[PDB]
RNA sequence: ACCCACUCGGCACCUUACGAGAAAUCAAAGUCUUUGGGUUCUGGGGGGAGUAUGGUCGCAAGGCUGAAACUUAAAGGAAUUGACGGAAGGGCACCACCAGGAGUGGAGCCUGCGGCUUAAUUUGACUCAACACGGGGAAACUCACCAGGUCCAGACACAAUAAGGAUUGACAGAUUGAGAGCUCUUUCUUGAUUUUGUGGGUGGUGGUGCAUGGCCGUUCUUAGUUGGUGGAGUGAUUUGUCUGCUUAAUUGCGAUAACGAACGAGACCUUAACCUACUAAAUAGUGGUGCUAGCAUUUGCUGGUUAUCCACUUCUUAGAGGGACUAUCGGUUUCAAGCCGAUGGAAGUUUGAGGCAAUAACAGGUCUGUGAUGCCCUUAGACGUUCUGGGCCGCACGCGCGCUACACUGACGGAGCCAGCGAGUCUAACCUUGGCCGAGAGGUCUUGGUAAUCUUGUGAAACUCCGUCGUGCUGGGGAUAGAGCAUUGUAAUUAUUGCUCUUCAACGAGGAAUUCCUAGUAAGCGCAAGUCAUCAGCUUGCGUUGAUUACGUCCCUGCCCUUUGUACACAC
């Protein structure tokens, strides 16, 4: 009970939990006129229709739906 | 009945026998099996001559 | 010369304790803490050491006289209880022998150890009392080992961050064994559930079995063990608890400073034997037949049928019992306990076999059974847990338990007919009849059975009847290998297992040594249950066929009791 070499690099790397940035959902700045949309949401009607859906690269991935959302896009 | 008990020190265990009455038994065998007891006889009075009890 | 009674003086002896003594013992070792009859010599813990030195005697060997330095906590006496003895006397044991049987040790293989090897080949146990044992027949898990990867399941309470956000989880890319966001440029998401430091927990098949409990093995399968009150001794302690005889037995008969008891033995409790005696029973078996089969109708023999009848428990089952207590005779014995014969009896080696089983112990095994545990260690890239792979199986070699054999008291093929123990499917599929397919292993459909009703008369095997083989490692043996089929499993490759064909090795009965066993016992034979998804060459039982040789002994190995000796007591 004293051997222990871990010949594999540090592996205590924990992952980031969206480090603390500017205020989010940033939906527009509009003088007394309709707040318009940006990254604006998808087409399944389970989200909420205001909720800023991710979207990448020609496709979209679903916060809330967490396993099973992908289009082609 | 055995038990254990934790001290400070470890665990201690203890060991009661008890050996009922055998009189108090109320379940099976009344007496050790090796327990033979005697039935005193009644003396009887003698007779030192035929006599017929009468109706 | 003897025999009596004295007497004086000797060598002694027996008994007892007035006494004495540490006791052993002592008529002196008494008349000595109630200390004094006279007198000589000697000793002052153990060694060094009867040495050195001086003296003196002697031819010499040596004798007499005779230290110290230094060293040391005990040496020593007498007894007690044990243990031990190549001590004695009794009594015993196939874990001893005797006479034998079957064997093991020799071969191949299967398993467990050691060593070697390795990333790991996890580990405990090493005479009896470790090595087919941890119910340990490990493919994954088991698993504790090794190569790696996640996850926290770090409770609960103190400060920071903290809804202008604690911090959760992510498809797809890179990375990775990997559809593990494990992690990482990339964005989304639930929200107080957590994150960070602190105290403190938790888990641990991590250590200690020499810190423990319990349990188990062993001492030790033998018969032994202990109070109370009396007796003995200053005492430890002893007597009781024993000279003798008997028993398997501190079992009894008895003897007797012991009497009265307790545990262990026995008794006891299960199991196997007997019941034509009671209760019985379409979940077991019995008889004329209702019905229907064959040779056969003389007036029989051999079968099938639950709802077609009645009666029975011989056999089967179980409950209540009875039976055997050595019963009755003969012989023997302080003419007792008992033992030995013979006749009955199912049973006459406490009827056979078990279960249970003193005191006191062992630093025996086990912390890897336990959420049974004290202390120590680790505790977040943890020794937790989990996932994927391996290892526990590796092979120069040594050892233990075993399986198969070396053969015609046989191998092979065909034919016959036989048991007993036991198990079986519920939030999941067990034992599986029968029909069909297949050479085989196996595959398909449902009624059968949660069970004396179905597997299952478990139609087992050894075994008997005919054949083939013919003393040739041969048709003995079937190790080692090649090809294929199937089954179990998510997964079989360093072959799970089975089957078909082929391959056809040592082994020609085994050295020194050594194991078990006295009647349905050994041995042979197979069957069922255990662990079992699959795997028995292993165990726990069961039944089938069923020898030799003993009815003893203490020679070897031990055991119990007594006596004895001991410089032993961590006890030869």
């Amino acid at each position: 009970r004293k051997k222990k070499v871990y010949t594999t690099p540090k592996k205590i790397k924990h992952k980031h939990k969206k480090v603390k940035l500017a205020v989010l959902s940033y939906y527009k700045v509009d003088a007394e006129g309709k707040v318009t949309k940006l990254r604006r949401e998808c087409s399944n009607p389970t989200c909420g229709a205001g909720v800023f859906l991710a979207n990448h690269k020609d496709r979209l991935y679903c916060g809330k739906c967490h396993s099973v959302y992908k289009v082609n896009a | 009945a055995t038990r254990h008990v934790l001290m400070r020190q470890g665990v201690l265990g203890i060991k009661v026998k008890i050996m009922r009455d055998p009189a108090k038994s109320r379940t099976g065998p009344k007496a050790l099996p090796d327990a033979v007891t005697i039935i005193e006889p009644k003396e009887e009075e003698p007779i030192l001559a035929p006599s017929v009890k009468d109706y």
